[PDB]
């Protein structure tokens, strides 16, 4: 049960640019585990489950920080989409069939099942389905589901395990690109096609940072969430945005950075790898224009090295091998050092 | 016939016309000949913005070759009344109502474009009748001449003097003219 | 009357007016003479396509024999406001006014199709009265004039002197004379 | 009044007015005194149909008695722009601008009724005012007359000289006798 | 082609894949339609060539095939109209020699058959060399 500040710096090593957001998830998180940690429950009061509800952009790092905390303290993690739950036939079966694929990573042992973090993303789209939200929302207010034990051929309503999912975390990601527009209508000047109007669509969405974080119950009934279900997500953590410049950083600075990872699988072949500062701009740029976040960053990277990575092995004499802005254009060839 | 708009929200598709999507962002289009009816219409918008949000600010634009005192009274009078400042964007032109409407508009929140023309002018009327009649309706257009006069020094804040010698003729101003006689605040040109 | 069309989207059909749909295109019709009534209309178009997205461009189609000044000058400082550059294409005709709002469109997206015929003039205007208003007015059209000539050289590129010699009377334009004036800067013959 | 039809497509049950549903087939109504307004809405609807399809071939029926040239320049230009081929039936009648359009169709698509009257006749128009600005006005209509004329003379497959000695007076020619003229490429007597 | 370049991982799950399986993926091989001249080689370049296979069938009856260079390329434009990749080229020979396959074991006097880009059509018919 380690400190919240403890569990950011933890973050802060695979995740950058969004230090505001790990202490709320890290405050958050450590009541969560304080509460599983304290079972004694000697005072008469009982505990209450905190639900986070994470609002960002595509390619923010809302994924990478579930899991990022798993790794940490070691409990089963799993994700899960809206879109898949949309169907609205026998959603009971699918929601419990989350803590099943819960359940496989924890060795099917429902008290280390009840201690997982689930995560859960794009909640934007079913809000506008609604019958889709009555449903969700019994399963973080509290559950019981059954769940066959650990597969096999069949078995009896017996032998069945049932998993309380009041003492599981719920962490029900989104990005809600119209709710900034809510905010700003509610709270700065209600003009958006006037003269006097800010229409400054310049895509930089700095003014969307700041202005995400005043997210408050109001905006989101517009939205389309109903009343209820906004009140079982109490905690709310806002993602700004990663900038072009933020997305160098992501490049190397973490711990198991992309550049790294393609580095040392070059130092087994026998020839070092070095990632010139003018060919993180080219890579950034693209990803920025592309609007893949992060994401886009790992096939930008793998296309300029397939060529190279196709012909070193075979080639030899390559002492060591360079890259600049040019090879990221793809008009230039990797410089080779011999 | 006026175009239909789509505004497409989480909720879902509303249609509009372009005058109406406007309305909504607190935009009230005052055009032609100041009269009665399009006086009403105004002015029905202005208290309907005001249930709706008293604290923004609702948005006029203003192209319009003057008209009856009596129905711009009733524009002028309103914006005062409700709490909301009412900003006044001159579009081509403001003759003698639209200018007094145009700044009659809360201070620093008067504009207009660069090549508008502001004209300025007494009032207009007449009369037909008996001699006695003749004196009660003279009487009462210069009872209204004096009023204006004196509402246009306290927005312009020129002195009284000053506009009566200036509103005797028809006095043309341009957009840098009218922003250092005060009828106006700034010029807008481009979005920056 | 105007025919119905339907586009097909994500949601469903939708049916739109064949005017409203190309609206939704960025594209704008300036048609007839131009007054007040019209040209809030357009500037109320401009507005709106401004807040859905100020980088698109805009397509002003131009085919209208001239009007008001006051009234197309509300236009040109609408276009020269907003952000997003607006295109304007000239279709059967532009008179006075419509060529002014012709060359006043962004550089190098000016069109004119190979049959459109432009036409240019100096402002024309009246007033009845004593001697000393006649007087006022007479300035006013005069600095309109001064005005008027000194912006379409800046568009067109010519010289100041050079416009008000040409302008003096009414002069009809081809659209490859147009091209070498300066008032638009291709034609259209066929889609490439 | 016109009437309304239910056209039953995937979706469901469709309504639609008479002129709106033959527009969904490609089918263009051009009736009545051309204008500016009437053209405008013809453009919007090759524009519309243009991107809908750009390979399928558009139709244009027309049944009117001529009217503005100007007009009738932005209906020509855009057949000429855009991609598909603009087939145009006669009906009723065609007279100067009608068969300007008409014989302006594509090559192999211009037919006729077998009862239909096509007229050609030069262009009219007056001027009053100073002789300076008549030589202006007397110019510009002859510049028009000839382009006119050589325009015709390229589709209907004419010489210069001939369309110059017809188009001089009012020349009526039946549905056989714009054949042989060149104005349209067939006649549809029956279905086949 | 030039379509599949651009999956990702949304379109995937839109199709029913599970997002976790399509993450445990990260290598993408997307292949491309085949073109007028791949198709071409595979015609006779392998040595089980949809060619060699009928050569050693008529071969088996007493007579040789013989295929025009002009053919391969009208067999190679049908083939790709209909979409199913290799296998279309099956059907385009099968349908030309329709014909001469049910005849010619009933004819005599033949000893070599030719195939040209007009037989391909089929508004020929498949050459018979006396
Ligand atoms: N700050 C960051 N540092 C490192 N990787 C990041 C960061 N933000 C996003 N990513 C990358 O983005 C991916 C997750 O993308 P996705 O789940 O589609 O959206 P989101 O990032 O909003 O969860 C992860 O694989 C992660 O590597």
């Amino acid at each position: 049960l380690p400190t919240p500040h403890e569990i950011r710096n933890h973050l802060d090593d695979y995740v950058i640019g969004q230090e505001q957001a790990k202490k709320v998830l890290a405050v958050a998180v450590y009541n969560h585990y304080k509460r599983l940690r304290n079972g004694d429950t000697s005072n008469g009061v009982e505990l209450g489950k905190s639900n986070i509800l994470l609002i960002g952009p595509t390619g923010s790092g809302k994924t990478l920080l579930a899991e990022t905390l798993a790794r940490l303290l070691d409990v089963p993690f799993t994700m899960a989409d809206a879109t898949t739950l949309t169907e609205a036939g026998y959603v009971g079966e699918d929601v419990e069939n989350i803590i099943q694929k819960l359940l496989q990573k924890c060795d099917y042992d429902v008290q280390k099942a009840q201690r997982g973090i689930v995560y859960i993303d794009e909640i934007d789209k079913i809000s506008r389905g609604e019958g889709v939200q009555q449903a969700l929302l019994k399963l973080i207010e509290g559950t019981v589901a059954a769940v066959p034990p650990q597969g096999g051929r069949k078995h009896p309503q017996q032998e069945f395990l049932q998993v309380d999912t009041s003492k599981i975390l719920f962490i029900c990601g989104g990005a809600f690109a119209g709710l900034d527009k809510v905010i700003s209508h509610r709270v700065e000047t209600g003009s958006g096609i006037g003269f006097g109007a800010t229409v400054k669509a310049k895509s930089d969405k700095a003014s969307e940072g700041e202005l995400l974080a005043q997210v408050e119950p109001e905006d989101l009934i517009k939205f389309g969430l109903i009343p209820e279900f906004i009140g079982r997500l109490p905690v709310v953590a806002t993602l700004n945005e990663l900038s072009e410049e933020a997305l160098i950083q992501i490049l190397k600075e973490p711990k198991n950075a992309l550049t790294k990872q393609y580095q040392a699988l070059f130092n087994l072949e026998g020839v070092d790898l070095e990632f010139r500062d003018e060919a993180l701009d080219a890579i950034a740029k693209k990803a920025m224009a592309r609007k893949t976040g992060a994401r886009g960053l790992r096939s930008i990277v793998e296309a300029a090295l397939l060529d190279t990575m196709y012909d070193l092995p075979s080639m030899e004499d390559v002492e060591k091998v360079v890259i600049d802005e040019s090879v990221i254009d793809g008009q230039s060839e990797p410089l080779l050092i011999y | 016939l006026v175009p239909m708009v789509i505004e497409q929200t989480s909720r879902g598709e509303r249609s509009f016309d372009i005058y109406s999507r406007l309305l909504k962002e607190r935009v009230i289009f005052l055009t032609g000949q100041v009269e009665d009816h399009m006086a009403n219409l105004i002015v029905a918008q202005m208290l309907f913005l005001e249930a709706e949000n008293p604290e923004k600010d609702i948005y006029l634009y203003i192209n319009s070759p003057g008209g009856v005192i009596t129905a711009g009274m009733s524009i002028y009078d309103t914006m005062q009344f409700i709490k909301p400042d009412v900003s006044t964007i001159c579009m081509g032109q403001a003759a003698s109502m639209g200018a007094f409407l145009l700044t009659a508009g809360a201070k620093g929140k008067r504009f207009c474009l660069p090549n508008s023309r502001v004209m300025i002018h007494q009032p207009l009327g007449g009369y037909q009748g008996q001699a006695t009649d003749i004196e009660i309706h003279a009487r009462e257009i210069l009872k209204v001449k004096g009023r204006m006069n004196e509402l246009m020094a306290l927005h312009t804040g020129q002195s009284l003097e000053q506009i009566e010698r200036d509103t005797e003729r028809d006095r043309f101003l341009s957009a840098p003219e009218a922003v250092e006689y005060g009828l106006v605040d700034s010029i807008l040109t481009h979005r920056n």
